């Protein structure tokens, strides 16, 4: 009878901007209620639980929870979405006087604020002699997203966010590559919608 | 560390029995096995309160467990099927909710160990296009040809592993989607600036550890035995 929710596998947030992770309960008496937090290939932290003590329960690092029983809610707050906050987070609740049982899990991906984006796709080179090649597309902001493939032999990655933190820089990209000599760089990302001043260069 | 699980990784043919071991030093009468699978969260599959009192979770079916000792709690998969690969964890618990999870198992189940295959490693140079309008170069890295999907992906500077500037694939990708045992590939970015590509004295490395065939295994092919392994490309950097 008692369960827990989480609704949307993956969600998106702003760099900067308010987090909110949404989680309700079907519980008839309030239970105790649980936030995990799971880095990739890493095990489970905890961030907070409500314990029947404060209803406004804070947690580490900004987070923070408000029970509230009339909409049988315990969502996820912090102020401001920073990169390292992505991860992926689990609800939970007690049930049966015995076991936590757990949510389905959200994937938070944080949107970085890309104010000088330089779309572009580039050819790279294999370090050694093959004439191997992959293809680039990097640079691209918040309104780019990158489409499979429509050829099974040509291969496209997801969008994939990172920081350099040498320059505090952070970037979008995607890798493209097919086994057949004739692919070429400039028509790698034509199932994508790309932005009008992508730079192609020769 | 109060929760150990063993072993961290495994790998099986199907039709086997696995069993997977959790032990703790706080003596918590209530230990727990449960499953990870991607958008099912964890899932309970045996709990127990006491040496000898044992219950069903959600996910029971194709498990044993025992309960041995008050320190130790051990899950069995009867005779493995390819749909039991996955994160296993096992969690001890006070009589407040205080949870302690372990590590966790990772266990892929395959069919047919004849499949198993390293990846093959390489390293693509930034291009000079890039170099040019950025004043930054971006190495990829793609690992290809692997199966099971079982890999962790490194970069290495100078002999040291860097985090900072890298984006790694989340998920592999199919070789050949149409087919239950294709193979899968892997991509990796490492981007620095182009001062830092451009002086020849440094070395950029990414390293694949895959996890495959163990001594024990039989292996009957001409091709080299898949065994766990590590597999590298490098490159150093360059003027021109």
């Amino acid at each position: 009878a008692q369960s827990v929710t989480q609704l949307g596998s993956h969600v998106s947030v702003s760099e900067g901007a308010l987090v909110l992770l949404r989680c309700n309960y079907s519980s008839s008496v309030p239970p105790y209620l649980f936030w995990y937090v799971q880095y990739p290939n890493q095990g489970l932290q905890l961030l907070l639980k409500y314990t029947s003590a404060a209803t406004l329960v804070k947690g580490i690092n900004g987070f923070e929870a408000e029970f509230k029983k009339s909409e049988t809610s315990f969502h996820l707050t912090k102020p401001s979405a920073h990169m390292s906050d992505a991860a992926e987070y689990f609800c939970a609740v007690s049930e049966q006087d015995d076991k936590i049982i757990f949510g389905k899990g959200t994937r938070l991906h944080i949107l970085p604020n890309i104010q000088n984006p330089d779309p572009a796709v580039y050819q790279l080179r294999d370090s050694k002699s093959s004439d191997k090649s992959v293809c680039l597309f990097t640079d691209f902001d918040s309104q780019t997203n990158v489409s499979q493939s429509k050829d099974s032999d040509v291969y496209i990655t997801d969008k994939c966010v990172l920081d350099m933190r040498s320059m505090d820089f952070k970037s979008n990209s995607a890798v493209a590559w097919s086994n057949k000599s004739d692919f070429a760089c400039a028509n790698a990302f034509n199932n994508s919608i790309i932005p009008e001043d992508t730079f192609f260069p020769s | 560390a109060d929760v150990t699980q063993t072993p961290r990784n495994r790998i099986t043919k199907t039709g086997k029995r696995i069993m997977l071991e959790c032990s703790q030093t706080k003596g918590h009468d209530r230990m727990y096995w449960y499953r990870q699978d991607p958008g099912l969260g964890l899932r309970l599959i045996y709990y127990s309160f006491d040496v000898k009192d044992i219950n069903k979770g959600e996910i029971s079916d194709g498990y044993s467990v025992s309960r041995q000792a008050q320190a130790k709690f051990s899950l069995s998969l009867e005779s493995a099927i390819p749909n039991q690969t996955a994160l296993y964890f096992c969690a001890t618990s006070d009589e407040s909710y205080g949870y302690t999870f372990g590590s966790g198992t990772r266990l892929t189940v395959v069919e047919d160990l004849n499949k198993v295959s390293p990846p093959e490693v390489a390293v693509f140079e930034p291009s000079e296009a890039e170099i040019s309008h950025t004043q930054k170069a971006t190495l990829v890295c793609l690992a290809t040809g692997f199966y099971p999907d079982h890999v962790e992906l490194s970069w290495w500077v100078n002999g040291k592993e860097v985090h900072s500037g890298v984006c790694t694939d989340p998920q592999p990708l199919k070789e050949q989607p149409a087919l239950n045992d294709s193979r899968y590939s892997l991509s990796s970015r490492l981007r620095v600036s182009a001062t830092f590509w451009q002086n020849p004295r440094n070395h950029f490395r990414c390293q694949v550890q895959f996890y495959g065939l163990s001594e024990n295994d039989e292996w009957t092919q001409d091709r080299a035995k898949p065994v766990t392994q590590i597999v590298s490309a490098e490159a150093w950097g360059r003027a021109d």
